[PDB]
């Protein structure tokens, strides 16, 4: 309810992550990656994030998760947590904890880096003449710039459809 | 020409007698057909029979409250009816 | 978080009314899988179709036509080609 | 008849017919007879943002024409 | 109703095994421990929704192990209501087609005609369904005076109505994309397999006992 | 005694509640199936009383056993009992099902389906004449209107 | 003030979901020869009433379950979808005014594939997984068609504001320029709905209940927006809330009036129908929606 | 005699071809279907309000069981057994005994209403029109013991009316 | 020919091969360019004044620049 929205939303990002990579049976990880995928979508629309925020949501959230969650239910069992899992989970918990709390009460963190720690109004747009959403015409572009890209794409699609017959019995 | 019907429509609402009249058979079970007046009788029923129905719709009793003394304004049963009118109403004849 | 707050009150609502719908009373075929990969291909080349009536104002119009017929040819040629090399068939 | 189905349908189509009336009415409210101000251009939000600042009151509405010119 | 055990290959088939006997009632038995008028309805009811010609089956059978020929205007009727009980078995059963491929409508049609039909029963015996009505040695206790308009009217009507039921179906573009390319039957099958009547009609032989 | 008072007329409600509706499970065996779909047709309705025919048997209100009950039907029959609401009714239709019937002295018959589940409306016939049948539906119905139970769990 | 906005948007929407109830029951008792229900009442509005606080009293389904917690997951996500798809929808001033919507309204599209799959997944033993399977599977082959489409008429407009979309009505009904299109869309629209003539044949099934007819609604009042209706004068709502309902209400009376009347569809026949026949004749119809705006030189004002 | 069906082939002339295409991409019978059903949307429907208006009948309806009396009269049963000797499932059960009259008569007269499947054939079979199948079909029974018939219920609903079988019988004593 | 067998996709081949060509035989793709050039997003930027150029008219009023005159006129 307040100005670092963008570094909490980010916590509970970082959160789902180690939520699914915690090993769980995979349709929980379908789940922490919907979960993981809505929260980052709440990022990138913070720095908004008119368009390609909303448009990776209807790709993961909408075209892949789903195949993911129709592998889980067609291939594997899960019939019945654990002890490995939840530690990890508990671990991960730790580690993101022990992160934040010296972001919080010193200067800066560091890997190998400065992080210079505090929250980001930082940098932003002093008021500009936009007009047309930076992102919306840059996308606008493709084609009349993209003659090469867009064009490599399609044909590495098509040939990943050619694939996929082949390898589940072509023809 | 539905100016013609609601003038029409209405004749069965406020012939009957009013509007709270008109909501006693309408909230007691379903019909607004008033209008025959064929024939009452003892413990309380009505029988009214029109023509211009079809044939499954000349003959509807209208029951009355507490003929048995089971607060039969609601929750009305069947053979609530003499037998004499158990020969009428079944459509067994076509005289009353 | 405007947005936000119109997300948290219908999904307040929603739990609401579950959970007082709660305390109160008391193997496979590869046919099943070959329709949602094909989706998920096909899906893919609408995200790439998808940007084009944000394109239509340019200075290069001809170059665009070219190449957004070349976008749903391809897809047309992978179409017709899992439709005749028995693709979709039971 | 279908005299009879035409209660169903009307009551069904009132409830449809409150939500953007009222809603209308709640734009309407909520700025004092003006429309709430549309805003998808940064261009758009900026005037918006010059116009509160103007205004005295801090707020985009009370529109402040022509007697603070001189 | 039935038990169906399928074996199949995904969205196909291999086989299938129709348990059937659930509905065992021990009818030849109980006939066997019966007289023959007494033991009429049981052959009344073995079928049901066709359910006058079983009647004219069974008082066939007797009349013809007895030796006795029914009057002419028994024969007549016997013919009108066996003509009553074939519309009335190939209507319901074409409405319980469709109920059950899907098409809810037309079933409540033609069952709104099949309760004239049920009517004209009630005004010929009493019973809505499984009238007796047919004795062997002719048909028992003769129709009431003022029915015969009243089939003359159900005729008409019922002209006017089923050619709206091949008004609504029959050229019904997905019905018959749903069931045209399936049920085949060779000649071989169809005597082999012992079938009767519809599917002899259906395939190929002329054929009409 | 408003608390006794509204005990009482909640209790009205939900059990207005109950009766009203009352959408059911057609179980359907033979013949008398068919005149349960005769008072599905458009004559005698169904729609009036908010009862709506309906082949689910995870949402069933009353149950109207039908037909004729066979010994290799039972266990079936009892499971098609089991998967279904504690709060449940059953409408014994038809001389066959209400106590064995016309193939009574007979094997491959359990007696009536009273040798199955409970049963609270009995209507016999063969068939029993659509009317009946629904007349039989209004008496559930009178039943369900004299139920009482948030009164037993008021002074309980 | 805005969640009395809110407020008024998603308390009137059990209203509108049980009178559909009871619409549906009733125009095809009207459709059949039958009348009622009309015994409960006049002409039965507490019906619906009824049979909702009777649902809501009769005891519930016994767990019986896998994962409580995913299994009363995915129904509450059914709901809440189906309450958060009307923020943008413009009767004439939409409570939301977004710089694009209409991939917002694909995107909870999707979410409903996901809960029908949770649901099948977390419900049962296995022959309902592969029924649920099938449904996803003939539920996710048209979000292609569907999305294909949306795309091919507003590009006719350009624009994803939607109230540019409700300015681009004003001369012409866009069935016009576009009837295969909106025919497709519609049939379409029939197949997200998951009703007659496509065949799906649960715990709570008010929920599931609920959202299939709000998704109803949500689709008939886009159509209404998306192909037809009329002008706005301001200062003046009541007048295009008015048209907007009488043509949704038709619309929505003409969808149950088409499910009234046909038999469903061998599902084998629903995928090939799908496949070789409205993708070639949506290919088609973007090729040429794509090549005819810079043709007749006719571009959006894409502001 | 025999006129078959499916005897024709697709013609080839243009008209009736791209008739048959017009079909295919315009959904046309579709909607012919669809203004079949709207026209029996704009009928009024045929249904009865039941607990009112009752579905009609014959004069003949088998029922209710009830019996007969002479005119003002003892019971016009002879206990002549013939109706449990036709008893297709056996449901009459007759004891009977002499009073002190003379006059022979009976001790027990059951039906079952389990076991009777209606008949007519007790009508049919008695001689002097002791049992008749009654008018009324409401039955509606709570208990299992409540559908036995005793004789005194088979005489209290004979005697809850007889005017109803009397004109039934006095109309209907022709045919049969 | 095929016509009677699989209509829907000879149709859709035929609005198909249109949606192709018909650009090139057509006397507006030059007016939609002019449109979709002569609308301007940023700003007309000026220019220093003068190698004394006989262009870049100095009131804007002033028709030796560039300008429309086919958009008023349809
Ligand atoms: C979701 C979605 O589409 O949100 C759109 C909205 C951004 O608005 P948009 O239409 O993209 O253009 C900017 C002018 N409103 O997005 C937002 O307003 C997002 C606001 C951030 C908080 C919500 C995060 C969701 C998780
Ligand atoms: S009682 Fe009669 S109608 Fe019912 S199942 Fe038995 S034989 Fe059939
Ligand atoms: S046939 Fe008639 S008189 Fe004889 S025993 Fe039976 S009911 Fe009595
Ligand atoms: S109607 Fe038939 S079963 Fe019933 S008592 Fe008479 S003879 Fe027996």
């Amino acid at each position: 309810m307040m100005t670092y929205i963008v570094f909490i939303l980010s916590i509970i990002f970082v959160m789902g992550f180690v939520g699914f990579s915690s090993k769980p049976s995979p349709i929980y990880g379908g789940l922490g990656l919907i979960v993981s995928g809505g929260v980052g979508c709440g990022i990138v629309l913070n720095f908004g994030g008119s368009f390609l925020g909303l448009m990776v949501f209807l790709i993961y959230l909408g075209g892949m998760m789903v195949v993911f969650g129709y592998t889980t239910a067609m291939a594997t069992e899960q019939y019945p947590s654990n002890k490995v899992v939840l530690g990890t989970f508990i671990t991960g918990l730790l580690m993101e904890f022990l992160m934040v709390y010296y972001v919080l009460k010193d200067k800066e963190v560091e890997i190998v880096f400065k992080f210079n720690g505090m929250g980001d109004w930082v940098i932003y747009d002093t008021g500009d003449s936009g007009f047309f959403s930076e992102e919306a015409m840059g996308i606008a572009a493709l084609y009349s710039y993209g003659t090469w890209l867009v064009i490599v794409t399609g044909w590495s699609l098509l040939i990943g459809v050619v694939v996929i017959m082949e390898i589940t019995r072509g023809n | 020409e539905l100016l013609q019907v609601l003038k029409r429509g209405l004749q069965q609402v406020s012939g009957h007698g009013g509007l709270r009249g008109y909501l006693r058979v309408l909230f007691r079970a379903n019909d607004v057909r008033v209008g025959t007046l064929v024939g009452e009788d003892k413990y309380g029923n009505k029988y009214y029979e029109d023509n211009k129905q079809f044939f499954g719709r000349h003959r509807w009793v209208i029951y009355t409250t507490e003929m048995n003394g089971k607060n039969t304004f609601w929750d009305v049963d069947g053979s609530m009816v003499p037998p004499e009118w158990h020969r009428w109403l079944h459509c067994m004849t076509d005289d009353p | 978080m405007n947005l936000m707050i119109t997300l948290l009150t219908n999904f307040t609502l929603a739990t609401l009314l579950v959970t007082i719908a709660f305390w109160l009373p008391q193997p496979f075929s590869m046919k099943f899988f070959l329709v949602a990969i094909t989706f998920l291909l096909f899906d893919l080349e609408i995200a790439l179709l998808l940007p084009l009536p944000w394109a239509s104002q340019t200075t290069n119009l001809n170059t665009m036509l070219t190449m957004a017929l070349l976008l749903i040819f391809l897809l047309a040629v992978s179409l017709a080609y899992e439709w005749t090399q028995k693709g979709l068939e039971w | 008849m279908w005299f009879e189905v035409l209660p169903g349908i009307a009551v069904m189509g009132v409830c449809l017919f409150i939500p953007g009336m009222a809603t209308a009415r709640i734009h309407r409210f909520s700025n004092g007879g003006r429309e709430k101000r549309v805003a998808h251009y940064s261009y758009q939000w900026y005037l918006m943002e010059r116009d509160r600042r103007v205004s005295g009151v801090n707020r985009y509405y009370v529109s402040k024409g022509l007697e603070n010119i001189d | 109703v039935l038990r169906l055990v399928m074996e199949l290959s995904g969205e196909m088939v291999r086989k299938c095994d129709p348990h059937i006997g659930l509905l065992h009632r021990g009818t030849e038995k109980l006939i066997e421990y019966k007289t023959y008028l007494q033991a009429l309805p049981y052959f009344d009811r073995l079928d049901y929704v066709s359910m006058m010609c079983n009647e004219q089956a069974y008082s066939l059978a007797v009349e013809k192990l007895l030796n006795i020929q029914p009057p002419p205007r028994a024969q007549w009727i016997r013919v009108l209501f066996g003509e009553i009980t074939r519309l009335l078995n190939h209507i319901m059963a074409v409405t319980t087609h469709a109920l059950d491929i899907g098409a809810m409508t037309p079933f409540f049609w033609m069952f709104e005609e099949r309760e004239k039909m049920f009517e004209f029963y009630e005004r010929v015996s009493g019973a809505r369904m499984h009238a007796a009505y047919v004795r062997p040695g002719g048909v028992h206790q003769d129709l009431p005076l003022g029915l015969m308009d009243d089939i003359y009217e159900f005729s008409k009507n019922f002209s006017l109505r089923i050619d709206e039921l091949e008004e609504m179906l029959t050229n019904n573009r997905i019905w018959r994309n749903r069931t045209v390319d399936i049920g085949v039957v060779t000649a071989e099958d169809a005597l082999n397999y012992g079938f009767s009547g519809v599917m002899l009609r259906g395939s190929g032989i002329q054929w009409d006992l | 005694s408003r608390g006794e008072y509204v005990v009482a007329k909640l209790d009205d409600l939900i059990n207005w509640a109950r009766r009203s509706s009352l959408w059911p499970m057609t179980f359907g065996l033979a013949c008398c199936a068919v005149e349960m779909m005769h008072m599905a047709a458009p004559r005698y309705d169904m729609d009036r009383f908010g009862v709506v025919f309906r082949a689910s048997p995870r949402q069933s209100d009353v149950m109207i056993v039908a037909g004729t009950l066979t010994n290799k039907m039972a266990p079936a029959l009892r499971k098609v009992y089991d998967q279904m609401p504690e709060p449940r009714y059953v409408v014994s239709m038809g001389s066959c099902a209400n106590g064995g019937g016309y193939y009574h002295y007979s094997y491959s018959v359990v007696r009536g389906c009273d040798r199955i589940v409970p049963v609270d409306i009995y209507v016999p016939g063969c068939p029993p004449t659509a009317e009946a049948l629904l007349y039989g539906i209004l008496q559930l119905q009178k039943k369900i209107k004299r139920e009482k139970r948030l009164r037993i769990w008021y002074r309980r | 003030m805005f969640m009395i906005n809110v407020l008024t948007l998603i308390i009137p929407i059990l209203l509108a979901v049980a009178f559909l109830t009871l619409v549906e029951r009733k125009v095809l008792g009207y459709m059949q020869f039958r009348k009622g229900p009309n015994v409960v009442g006049p002409y039965g509005l507490l019906q619906p009433i009824a049979d909702a606080i009777k649902l809501f009293i009769k005891e519930p389904l016994r767990p019986a379950t896998s994962s409580i917690s995913m299994f009363i997951l995915a129904p509450i996500l059914a709901l809440t979808l189906a309450l958060t798809m009307w923020i943008p929808l413009p009767m004439p001033y939409p409570l939301i005014n977004m710089n694009l919507g209409v991939l917002f309204m694909l995107a909870m599209s999707s979410l409903a594939v996901y809960s029908i799959l949770w649901s099948g997944w977390a419900s049962n033993s296995k022959y309902a997984l592969i029924g649920a399977l099938r449904a996803v599977a003939q539920t996710i082959s048209y979000e292609v068609t569907l999305a294909i489409i949306l795309l091919s008429v507003l590009l006719m407009n350009g624009s994803f504001t939607l109230s540019t979309l409700i300015i681009t009505q004003e001369q012409v009904w866009l069935i016009f320029p576009a009837w295969p299109l909106a025919m497709m869309w519609f049939i379409s629209t029939l197949a997200e709905t998951n009703r007659a003539p496509f065949d799906l044949t649960a715990g709570p099934f008010a929920l599931f209940f609920m959202a299939e007819y709000a998704n109803i609604i949500m689709m008939n009042i886009f159509t209404t927006t998306l192909f037809l209706g009329a002008f706005h004068n301001p200062y003046m709502p009541e007048l295009y809330t008015i048209n907007f309902t009488i043509k949704s209400l038709l619309l929505s009376i003409t969808f149950l009036w088409i499910r009234a009347s046909y038999p469903r569809f061998r599902y084998d026949q629903l995928m090939h129908l799908l496949w070789k026949n409205f993708l070639p004749l949506t290919l088609a119809l973007c090729m040429w929606h794509v090549s005819l705006p810079i043709l007749l030189s006719s571009i959006p004002p894409q502001t | 005699t025999y006129k078959y069906v499916n005897l024709r082939e697709p013609s080839m002339d243009m008209k009736s071809v791209t008739d048959r295409a017009a079909q295919t991409l315009l959904w046309t019978e579709l909607i012919r279907g669809l203004g079949m059903t709207l026209s029996y949307l704009f009928r009024e429907p045929a249904t009865i309000n039941y607990p009112f208006e009752k579905g009609p009948l014959s004069p003949r309806f088998r029922g209710e069981h009830a019996l007969r009396r002479y005119p003002s009269g003892e019971e016009r049963c002879i206990a002549c057994k013939l109706c449990e000797a036709v008893c297709p499932a056996q449901a009459i059960t007759i004891e009977a005994e002499p009073r002190a009259d003379g006059s022979r008569r009976t001790t027990r007269y059951d039906i079952d209403m389990t076991k009777c499947i209606y008949c007519g054939f007790c009508q049919e079979a008695c001689p002097v029109d002791a049992i008749v199948e009654g008018p009324n079909f409401e039955f509606s029974t709570e208990t299992h013991e409540e559908l036995l018939y005793n004789k005194e219920k088979l005489l209290n609903n004979g005697d809850k009316w007889e005017a109803e079988i009397a004109a039934n019988i006095q109309a209907d004593y022709l045919y049969r | 020919n095929v016509w009677a067998k699989e209509p829907v996709l000879v149709a859709s081949f035929a609005i198909a091969g249109l949606a192709v060509i018909l650009p090139t035989l057509s006397p507006y793709t030059k007016y939609s360019l002019m449109i979709n050039r002569a609308t301007p997003y940023n700003y007309p930027v000026p220019l220093r004044d003068d190698g004394n150029m006989p262009d870049v008219p100095s009131h804007p009023q002033d028709p030796q620049g560039p300008s429309l005159e086919w958009l008023k006129r349809l």
